[PDB]
């Protein structure tokens, strides 16, 4: 059952990046919410999507 | 510094119905809407007997008429769901909508739509439960049978 | 949590909202490498 040919595999690291909207939260009250630029758009819509 | 909160992933829970499970072959599932008025569903079975008689001196046991009757056993199911009065208020309370309330109103719509839908799962899963427990409470152990 | 309750008289559990927080345990990595000031010099030295 051990068979070695080759496996598709990632060659680059991922990217997490603080938004211009998100960086102020790190400055104002020292936190980062992931996709805080995207949670806000649900708030001016149906909230919990 | 951050706190770095990442994505609050929801547990989307799998939905089952009574007939979709495999127990449905053990049930003959019938809707009857005036059922609460009933007392004891009582299927009558008329059984003709097989007959054999023979010989000289052998006591011929006479022909037999058998009428057995089995009854129904009730077991109703009941789940509560608990919507807060504050969560019911935001359909009516409905403040300055921007920045504050459009979160809390539309989430209270979701919260009520969450629990009512989750309760429909419970009515099905409880129907999985008690129909199983009826099949437990009428099945003898195998060494008896 | 998957809501279910049952039967007659059986104590029915109210629905539960479970919210768990999972954290980050963090580790640094560091290697030193040494270049001597003769080997440093002969880069920029460029003799006759």
């Amino acid at each position: 059952s051990i068979r070695r040919t080759g496996v598709k595999t990632p060659a680059s690291y991922g990217k997490f990046v603080l938004s211009k909207e998100n960086a102020v939260t790190a400055i104002a009250h020292h936190a980062i919410m992931a996709d805080f630029s995207q949670h806000a758009d649900r708030i001016q819509q149906s909230s919990q999507k | 510094s951050f706190e770095a909160i990442f994505g609050t992933y929801c547990n989307k829970i799998e939905w089952v119905t009574f007939l979709g499970t495999a127990l449905a072959t053990a049930a003959h599932a019938i809707m009857f809407h005036d059922l609460n008025k009933m007392t004891t569903g009582k299927m009558l079975f008329y059984i003709q007997v097989p007959r054999v008689a023979t010989g000289a001196g052998i006591p011929t046991s006479r022909q037999t008429t058998v009428m057995v009757s089995k009854y129904s056993e009730k077991s109703p199911i009941t789940i509560p769901f608990e919507i807060s009065a504050a969560c019911l208020t935001h359909l009516k309370e409905t403040f300055e909508d921007t920045l504050l309330d459009k979160l809390l109103n539309a989430d209270a719509v979701n919260t009520v739509l969450r629990a009512v839908k989750n309760t429909a799962d419970a009515m099905e899963r409880g129907l999985i439960d008690t129909f199983l427990r009826v099949l437990l409470r009428h099945a003898p152990p195998c060494f008896v049978l």
